[PDB]
């Protein structure tokens, strides 16, 4: 039951300044490596004629 | 006399040859709409990431 307040101590020491990038900075990395794996595909399609759906399951 | 005669040519159907030469736009459009979901949601959450707490 203390760890709570203990807890709640800490992380209002957080809110002090309060950014917590941890999981979005995260979480960027991840949205952003979904993106980069997506890019080359529209750039591919249209030069290499490869219809998007025939490879839908490949990408 | 007679001029030279080029011979048999084979005059391609306009169907065929929209087939083998015509370009492709409305459906260019389509297909980009169609990527565009799986493509950008995931881009939109990354810049939910971007914008709510690496700053």
């Amino acid at each position: 039951k203390g760890g709570s307040k203990q807890q709640s101590e800490e992380d209002l020491l957080l809110q002090d300044f309060s950014r917590n990038l941890s999981a979005k900075s995260s979480a960027l990395f991840f949205g952003n490596a979904f993106i980069v794996s997506a890019i080359p595909i529209w750039l591919y399609w249209r030069i290499w004629h490869m219809d998007l759906i025939q490879s839908a399951v490949l990408y | 006399g007679f001029t030279s005669a080029p011979g048999q040519g084979g005059i391609l159907a306009q169907r065929e040859f929209d087939r083998r030469f015509s370009p492709h736009f409305l459906d260019w459009a389509a297909f980009g709409v169609m990527t565009l979901p799986s493509i950008g949601i995931p881009l939109l959450l990354w810049y939910s990431s971007k914008r709510k707490y690496d700053t």
